[PDB]
RNA sequence: GAAAUAGCUCGUACUCCCCGAAAUGCAUUUAGGUGCAGCGUUAGUUAUAAAGUUAUACAGAGGUAGAGCUACUGAUUGGAUG
RNA sequence: GUCCAAGUCCGAGAGGGAAAGAACCCAGACCAUCAGCUAAGGUCCCCAAAUAUAUGCUAAGUUGAAAGAACGAGGUUUGUCU
RNA sequence: ACGCUUGGUAACCGUGCGUAGAGUGCAAUGGCAUAAGGGAGCUUGACUGAGAGACAUACAGGUCGAUCAGGUACGAAAGUAGAGCAUAGUGAUCCGGUGGUUCCGCAUGGAAGGGCCAUCGCUCAAAGGAUAAAAGGUACGCCGGGGAUAACAGGCUGAUCUCC
RNA sequence: UAAGGUGGUUAUUGCGGCGGGGCUCACCUCUUCCCAUCCCGAACAGAGAAGUUAAGCCCGCUUGCGCAGAUGGUACUGCAGUUUUGUGGGAGAGUAUGUCGUCGCCUUUC
């Protein structure tokens, strides 16, 4: 179980990095959501991952 | 030179059946004169018969 | 001048000259050359060609030959003056060599350091590229 | 100038690839000249187009020097 | 292609190219020879042969190539109508159809082996 | 007649709340206008619901970047034969 | 400048920074408050915050905004071979 | 490539090497030798009634296509044939012409005429074709708009120019 | 064990060279008949068994021509910032090297 929340902002990203933010429950900066460590969100954060900061 | 030829039936109109089978083809007035004759299929008599071109 | 005696078309395109050629930066049948060491792609005309030639063979006055490792091989046009733009490429203007950092243009076998370092530095002053003098290594 | 001309495309490629369903009248590639091969529940047609026979799954495997054999797997 | 194998082999490419057969009507392959004619039964679908005859056995009269041809025919056919083959896909295996290979037909033709 | 017509310019009056585009494609006596498609709003439908979005695993077809040409087509530097 | 393709923004978008700039960097404004933490960018004064710490370079006011050539030189610091 | 009168290595012939450099009517691309290239025999499926399912897709349109029935051509039979190796060779509607058709036919019976199927007439070439039928001047001009668009000046960049 | 027939496997399976073999395969002898040459029994077809491994065919060897081909490095490239780069993917060419096949089913044989 990591934790993972957003620090920059989907203003300037394309459309690809914008729908895989709202993938994850993430929809505003101050965000901060709880997920498992499958290899399935170990390819949303490498995606986006200089818009995010994942803790544990 | 290439015409547009109507084969017409030529053993129908002699029977007691109405219609006329044709078959609108295309020849060459140069290389292929003297009115083609080619067996085609009647679908009136039901039954393959030669069309003398018109 | 040095250019095709045919080709197959007449006008072609101007691309993308990306750097750091990868074939032809080796010397061989000379010991010594020029090297481009610019850092962008550069466009080698046939006058440019000939000046430096004959600029290199005048000295050295009969001894070695000048291997020439390039040759002007795609035409660049240019549309008269005074035309408003755009009614179809203009006609060929000259033809031209795409020359990549690292490509090797002349070489030199037959004189020795001191005299073969002289013709390059005099040849290297008609061409549009930073020249670097190299050696080879079996020397 | 005298070169302002071309023709509408024609929208070839390949249809259905090599790992999803087709049905008994699919058409599977669109060809100009028979460059991937009919092989076993699939036929070709006058403009070289690839037709499926059957429903199943399709199969390209190149081989034979390099040519593809497109065939369809039962299901 | 001109060895008399490779002219061979070339007719028979293009009849393979559209001749084969499943378990059911399977195909009969004939190769003729200088002598002792033979014929086969091929599945060509899944390998295994399902029987195989020739003029070398306790069953054939001596005579002319035409007559053996038709002999073999018919044992084939005979011995082919026991499990249950009815029908089959004759093929040439590159010759032409006329002499042997047409007497070996006809004897075939005569018996059942509907094809 | 007559408030002729204007694919043209100008003007278009109170408040609060919710959603929210386009400047693309095909035609056109057409290009500063329209017709259809694309993008919007309101309402209603899929339920043992269906479809969307991102990522991972698996499986596909390609001929771009690159590279090479004694692998064709065209071009091409230097030596040996002639 | 012009004609296409893959994105973002302005168009229809307030706020902060570059001195002032529709697009550049940060960032998507329901109101009210003499509350706190940060992004880009900064902490001598105009003007909020370091005349803060450790190491070296520059002597040209180069520089403290952006941006420069072929070609010269016994300016200086530093690594290897010699 | 090697031999041979004309005959000349570029005519025909003989023997080897030759995966394709030939040819496929006509441009280019793709394909083709187990041929789609060439020859011989027999023939007309260049048939009738039709279209499971897909590809393109504003619409109008366009492309491929498997089973079934009735009679055929070739083949011993399997089996193939609903035009050409595949992509260009084209023109909507209205109107008029020709062949077939107790389909209708204005009180009744005919007819004129119309309807359905097959088919003909348009460089409507400005080829989605505004009419069957169509060229110029205005410095005598007028009205409605444009910095959506030029001439002078300003702006960006130097092809040209000048200087180093 | 050997041979013949017929299939699967993208030439590591092919081409060439050197030696061996023949119950089956092949040349080999003839054209009355079935059949055919835009001329020829050359090919196809038929009738036979005097001879033969000479050739086709099959075995064993050959890196010779072909074909296949790494590891490492490089080019190129997705994402992030920028003169620099960091993270992943990763060629082509070339070198070492490999290859004179392999897998089934029937008939006669040991």
């Amino acid at each position: 179980k990591l934790l993972v929340k957003q620090v920059r902002s989907k203003i300037n990203c394309p459309l690809s990095q914008k729908r895989g933010l709202e993938a994850l429950g993430l929809r505003k900066l101050g965000q901060v959501v709880e997920h498992e460590s499958n290899p399935a969100i170990l390819g949303m954060i490498n995606k986006v991952k200089h818009l995010v900061s994942v803790e544990e | 030179n290439r015409i547009q030829v109507i084969l017409e039936c030529t053993e129908h109109k002699t029977s007691g059946v109405p219609g006329t089978s044709r078959y609108i083809t295309t020849k060459n007035k140069k290389n292929t004169p003297d009115r083609l004759e080619i067996k085609k299929f009647n679908p009136i008599l039901k039954r393959v018969t030669v069309h003398k071109e018109i | 001048m040095l250019q095709p005696k045919r080709t197959k078309y007449r006008k072609v395109q101007k691309g993308r000259m990306k750097g750091n050629s990868q074939r032809g930066h080796e010397l061989s049948n000379g010991m010594f050359g020029i090297k481009s060491v610019h850092e962008d792609g550069m466009f080698l005309t046939s006058r440019q060609i000939e000046a430096a030639r004959i600029a290199a063979t005048r000295y050295m006055k009969r001894e070695g030959q000048l291997w020439i490792k390039i040759f002007p091989d795609k035409p660049i046009t240019k549309k008269p003056l005074e035309v408003r733009m755009g009614k179809g490429k203009g006609a060929v203007e000259y033809w031209w060599a795409v020359v990549k950092p690292g490509r090797i243009m002349f070489e030199v076998g037959g004189v020795p350091l001191s005299v073969a370092k002289e013709a390059l530095r005099l040849a290297a002053q008609k061409l549009p590229v930073k020249t670097k003098f190299v050696v080879a290594r079996d020397f | 100038s005298k070169n302002g001309r071309e023709s509408e495309s024609k929208r070839l490629g390949v249809k259905i690839y090599g790992g999803q369903a087709a049905i008994a009248g699919n058409i599977i590639v669109r060809q100009r000249g028979s460059k991937h091969n009919p092989g076993e529940n699939v036929y070709i047609s006058k403009d070289h187009t690839l037709h499926a026979r059957v429903a199943g799954v399709v199969k390209f495997q190149k081989k034979r020097d390099n040519k593809s054999y497109v065939s369809i797997i039962p299901f | 292609s001109l060895t008399k194998s490779e002219r061979r082999q070339r007719i028979k490419f293009r009849i393979r190219k559209t001749i084969s057969g499943s378990a059911a009507k399977p195909r009969l392959s004939v190769f003729r020879s200088n002598k002792e004619i033979y014929a086969q039964l091929i599945d060509d679908v899944n390998g295994v042969t399902i029987l195989a005859a020739s003029s070398r056995e306790k069953e054939i009269a001596k005579g002319t190539n035409v007559e053996i041809a038709a002999a073999v025919g018919k044992l084939v056919a005979e011995k082919a109508l026991k499990a249950g083959i009815d029908t089959i896909t004759f093929d040439r295996g590159g010759y032409l159809y006329h002499g042997r290979i047409k007497s070996l037909a006809e004897g075939a033709r005569a018996a059942g082996l509907k094809f």
